[PDB]
């Protein structure tokens, strides 16, 4: 969907730095969330959200903090980059079955 | 949980193609079929919910859902080199939230 | 087991 | 003869009275088998009738996150419907759901549930067919017409047709 569309397309973040990426949806969908792929396999839920001021983790939360401020707005925090959390972030929204995801942000942490 | 057996897979351009996809999943299975071409996301290819067990998708792409079997093999007849990139089975586990396999990576000559 | 969770209105 | 399963959840929202009431219930045959409380100390779906404690602790563990997710589908779809028709924000209001399925003498399916209700009246409901839906008013024309584009109906149908029937007979053959 062209609708969702992720903020940066590249970073590259210092180990310690406090990261953001955002996620933005014109497809007036009710569920956001927030996968990491890091190998071209497997994406992994990190958090998701039901609607605005809804915030669930997901299977990797940890070292994530996320934010629904809006319908439209969904933003993923990395409040300490670690290396460990060098990998590809996808945003995607829902109104219940099918996923739309956005171009991805390919963020590495140097150390 | 959804399982593709293979890693990679490579099919002489032209040729028929098929991707395997077991799932083992208790409740209503909710199974898609998501493709992701190189720096792109996941994009959906099709989708089965209820009512006929063989669904079509876009680009000559269908699949077909076998409860007994516990499957949800993907087909396409006739594969181009448009059509090498990494397949993604998933199954809506919990529904709202989406369950994707280790994925496979096909490769046309 | 119930319904699965609905679409959005 | 024939036998059915219905369940019935239902948000309350009050004035300024913070995030609405939770509640949902579930009948087999025309008796309670099974609730859940958002006002509780502990929400938590709980059996209202000793046959249903023969259920395994991750029944119960299941069962009670879908109904914390769907606490938050009502929180959401309450405020939607402010929107749809154009109502005030500390207003006080009321969204239902039921669904359900009532299965023949040869306990497969017989009729599918799957409706809502806005403030006491018809919203949306999908119909016997289990493929087209019939909206009340205006406002759910629009939800109708999203839910034909993303193919809800087989989404529910899905459901209906199987693991419903599938589990009105666990039930049954339990007491």
């Amino acid at each position: 969907e062209a609708a969702v569309t992720q903020s940066p397309r590249n970073k590259v973040a210092v180990t310690g730095e406090k990261v953001t990426l955002s996620c933005n949806q014109t497809n007036n969908h009710n569920n956001m969330y927030w996968y990491r792929q890091d190998t071209g396999h497997e994406l992994r839920l990190i958090y998701y959200s039901y609607g605005a001021g809804s915030t669930e983790k997901g299977d990797i939360p940890d070292g994530y903090k996320a934010s629904r401020p809006s319908q439209e707005n969904f933003s993923l925090t990395l409040e300490s980059a670690t290396p460990s959390q060098t990998s590809v972030y996808f945003c995607a929204s829902g109104g219940g079955g099918t996923l739309y995801f956005g171009a991805g942000t390919r963020l590495s942490v140097l150390s | 949980s959804v399982t593709q057996p293979d890693a990679r897979v490579t099919v002489s351009e032209g040729a028929s193609l098929q991707l395997r996809c077991k799932y083992s999943y208790s409740a209503t299975p909710y199974l898609f079929w998501y493709v992701q071409y190189p720096r792109q996301g996941p994009q959906l290819l099709l989708k089965y919910y209820s009512g006929d067990p063989v669904v079509q998708g876009v680009n000559g792409f269908e699949a077909e859902f076998s409860k007994s079997n516990s499957s949800f093999h993907l087909r396409k007849a006739s594969v181009h080199r448009s059509d090498s990139a990494v397949y993604f089975c998933a199954v809506s586990d919990p529904p709202p939230l989406l369950t994707f396999g280790s994925g496979t990576k096909v490769i046309v000559l | 087991q119930l319904s699965p969770f609905p679409f959005d209105l | 003869g024939p036998h059915s399963m219905r369940y019935y959840e239902t948000a309350t929202s009050r004035r300024g009275l913070g995030e609405p009431r939770y509640t949902s219930v579930g009948y087999v045959d025309d008796k309670e088998f099974v609730r859940f409380d958002s006002d509780a100390e502990n929400p938590r779906y709980e059996p209202q009738v000793p046959w249903m404690e023969q259920e395994g602790p991750e029944y119960w563990e299941r069962i009670t996150q879908v109904a914390k997710g769907q606490e938050q589908w009502f929180r959401v779809n309450l405020r939607t419907l402010l929107g749809y028709y154009n109502q005030s924000a500390g207003g006080t209001h009321t969204l239902q759901r039921m669904y359900g399925c009532d299965v023949g003498s040869d306990g497969r399916l017989l009729r599918g549930y799957e409706q809502f209700a806005y403030d006491g009246c018809d919203y949306i409901a999908l119909n016997e067919d289990l493929r087209t839906w019939t909206a009340a008013d205006m406002a759910a024309q629009i939800t109708r017409r999203k839910w034909e584009q993303a193919g809800a109906a087989e989404y529910y149908r899905a459901y209906l047709e199987g693991e419903c029937v599938e589990w009105l007979h666990r039930y049954l053959k339990n007491g």
